[PDB]
């Protein structure tokens, strides 16, 4: 099965140019009848084809970026990219790489897809938050990550090993600027006093790594 | 370019049951050069149907697509609660390549209400100026829910933000986080912090609270 | 109505010529069975930006000065099944629209 990651910053300042990368692996890049695409989704909205370029290297765009956009191929990397000039707000989403093939009659479906890398449009710098704790008294507990920006973090518990129960929040936008979330993840009332409970929360942007052990407040 | 409009913008149907999603073509479409994705949350779109009628590999026999000229459907048969998702149409008859703007399919399920929990701000957040407080409503539906803030009795407004998880794939129940946000000043100056939930399976209105400095 | 005629068994031959405005730098081009599409071509019968992995035992070839705009196909020991349409496409870097030549095949039996 071929597997596609996108690679590349998720912060771009206005004016300047985002610059992704798209590692196509378990197949080749140059097969014959394979076309390779990038296509976004700016948060809370629709997917947006931006341009395709084929194994055989006839490229095609997204006529109101076309100014601003260039796909390529580099075959010996098996990899293919997406350079967009100028950008402003508009432009910040989830970016997205797929391919579609091997094709009979022309097509232009795209399955497999990459996992999507989400870039922010902005001048603001980066901040890693802080990470506070949730503590219990069946019973909850979590972690409160304060202060970032750009999004995404990523929080998981117990280095992966804990998932029943959990529920990670969608960011909120504060009047600040900054973004904040939660996690949170429900257990034994009587495991408290027994059991570890770690948040592992990561956000690439600032290279922000913080576990938080979180553990009832001793009085 | 050919704009795709999708109906309902919102869909919520029992499991078991039919959804029928509607992709409208602002001009034809040539040779029903149509797809279909779901995209689950989180998740890339994945694709369903290409060619208004053809199953991807590896789609379950409940999919199927139809239609032509401006007007395709998506057909899911026999719901399940993994189809929670937003669907999308494509359009590739012209350039440029076009997608609807999607429909959004909630799964049903009996009334469930919310377990409450309510988390002071920790010592450690109060000594740079903040107070966060935190009020966590868990595996609740459907997704209408109401929370109120009281610090001693007065009800909070315009201080709080709050956010809901996707439709759990499984049990097709929501999650809400809401945090009120004072300063350390206006926190140590009251003692009883509240939170109020109303919800359509809690025969009356549940309320979660601690006294500041006291466990 | 423009066809080109084959008799079973003898070399086909379809034009195809563009104008080599990006000079001494490779061109996109393909050939397919059917009429140009919306991109590229459908049914892909031979490629341009390399060698295919069966290329010494193909029925298609470029025989022409390629590096000068001819592209024209020859598709070796025709059959009745070779008649129909094929699209031959060239997208010079840059270009507003692809030049796409639809050319009619009718191959006569021997």
């Amino acid at each position: 099965q071929l597997q596609l990651q996108e690679s590349g910053p998720g912060l771009v300042k206005p004016s300047e140019t985002l610059s992704l990368t798209c590692t196509v692996s378990g197949g080749s890049i140059s097969s014959r009848s394979y076309y390779w695409g990038w296509i976004r989704q700016p948060p809370g909205k629709g997917l947006e084809w931006i341009g395709s370029i084929y194994y055989s290297g006839f490229t095609y765009y997204q006529p109101s970026l076309k100014s601003r956009v260039t796909i390529s191929v580099d075959t010996s990397k098996n990899q293919f990219s997406l350079k967009l000039s100028s950008v402003t707000a508009a432009d910040t989403a989830v970016y997205y790489c797929a391919t579609g093939g091997p094709y009979g009659d022309y097509a232009h479906w795209f399955e497999p897809w990459g996992q999507g890398t989400l870039v922010t449009v902005s001048s603001a710098s980066t901040k890693g938050p802080s990470v506070f704790p949730l503590a219990p008294s069946t019973a909850a507990l979590g972690c409160l990550v304060k202060d970032y920006f750009p999004e995404p973090v990523t929080v998981s518990w117990n280095s992966g090993a804990l998932t029943s129960g959990v529920h990670t929040f969608p960011a909120v936008l504060q009047s600040s600027g900054l973004y904040s979330l939660s996690s949170v993840v429900t257990v034994p009332s009587s495991s408290l006093g027994t059991q570890t409970y770690i948040c592992n929360v990561n956000h690439k942007p600032s290279n922000t790594k913080v576990d938080k052990r979180v553990e009832p407040k001793s009085c | 370019e050919i704009v795709l409009t999708q109906s309902p913008g919102t869909l919520s149907l029992s499991p078991g049951e039919r959804a029928t999603l509607s992709c409208r073509a602002s001009q034809s479409v040539s040779s029903s050069y149509l797809a279909w994705y779901q995209q689950k949350p989180g998740q890339a779109p994945r694709l369903l149907i290409y060619g208004a009628s053809s199953r991807a590999t590896g789609i379950p026999d409940r999919f199927s697509g139809s239609g032509s000229g401006t007007d395709f459907t998506l057909t899911i048969s026999r719901l399940e609660p993994e189809d929670f998702a937003v669907y999308y149409c494509q359009q590739y008859g012209s350039s440029p390549i076009t997608f609807g703007q999607g429909t959004r399919l909630e799964i049903k399920r009996t009334v469930a209400a919310p377990s409450v929990f309510i988390f002071p701000p920790s010592d450690e957040q109060l000594k740079s100026g903040t107070a966060s407080v935190v009020c966590l409503l868990n595996n609740f539906y459907p997704r209408e829910a109401k929370v109120q803030w009281k610090v001693d009795n007065a009800l909070q407004s315009g201080n709080s933000q709050e956010s809901v998880t996707e439709q759990d794939s499984k049990d097709s129940t929501y999650s809400l986080s809401s945090t009120l946000t004072l300063s350390k000043a206006d926190y140590e100056k009251h003692k009883v912090y509240a939170c109020e939930v109303t919800h359509q399976g809690l025969s009356s209105p549940v309320t979660k609270s601690f006294n500041r400095g006291e466990c | 109505e423009v066809e080109y005629r084959a008799e079973v068994g003898q070399n086909a031959y379809l034009p195809c010529f563009y104008t080599p405005a990006a000079p001494g730098n490779l061109v996109p081009v393909c050939w397919g069975k059917g009429a140009c599409p919306v991109f590229e071509c459908g049914n892909v019968v031979l490629r341009t930006d390399e060698r295919d992995v069966n290329y010494w035992t193909s029925r298609y070839w470029l025989n022409g000065d390629f590096r000068k705009g001819d592209v024209s196909l020859t598709i070796e020991n025709v059959t009745l099944a070779d008649s129909g349409i094929y699209c031959c496409r060239i997208q010079i870097p840059g270009i507003m629209n692809d030049e796409k030549f639809n050319l009619k095949l009718v191959i006569k039996p021997a």
